């Protein structure tokens, strides 16, 4: 048990550890050492997330005849217009070339939808 | 096989909170990205997985 | 053995580990937990 205490004092309190149920229920932010008689009190705080909201999703999206990929984040949707948001938090952006990534074409994509992508270049030319 | 239930449809968020829904064709997107490997791999060859 | 097989229920099963010999050889896919007598069977679904 003093190498597992050990372990948390070196792993969870000096840094950051990507670990599930180690350092704590959910993801890992700091941990806090407490001495006690015959061993140390641990404070883990933990980032939980609560209130959530299910939305339209699909894995590509077809423009111009290739597929734009996600770079990071997920592709939401309200029902109206698509997003891209990230899994952690809400945070609506409007589609862009810098968060796309542009690999094959969109027949080989089992569940690619249409949109326009908006290229903030485009009106940049005569402006 | 609850936990066999949730690794599968609800992804790796049932232990660490609240279960999401994420779809499975989102799951190893995901999970390649850890690796690096990204999501040019999964989306082509997935008849041939 | 036990406080082995919690520790990997907890990071192969409930999450992603980038480990090697770890989570099974290779890059860590994901794991799949099977009831076992007096024990756990772990199947490790891996990246060769």
């Amino acid at each position: 048990s003093a190498n597992l205490a050990a372990t948390k004092m070196s792993e969870c309190v000096l840094g950051q550890s990507k670990r599930v149920d180690f350092c704590g229920k959910g993801y890992h932010l700091m941990s806090f050492p407490q001495s006690a008689p015959h061993g140390v009190v641990f404070l883990h705080v933990t980032y939980v997330p609560a209130q959530e909201k299910n939305f339209t999703t699909a894995p590509a999206i077809c423009h111009d005849g290739k597929a734009h990929f996600p770079r990071e984040g997920v592709f939401v949707s309200n029902g109206t217009h698509w997003f891209v948001t990230q899994r952690n938090f809400y945070e609506p952006q409007i589609i862009t070339t810098d968060n796309t990534f542009v690999s094959g074409n969109c027949d080989v994509v089992i569940g690619i939808v249409n949109n326009t992508v908006y290229d903030p270049l485009q009106p940049e030319l005569d402006s | 096989s609850a936990l066999l239930a949730g690794t599968i449809t609800s992804g790796w968020t049932f232990g660490a909170g609240a279960a999401l829904q994420i779809p499975f064709a989102m799951q190893m997107a995901y999970r390649f990205n850890g690796i690096g490997v990204t999501q040019n791999v999964l989306y082509e060859n997935q008849k041939l997985i």
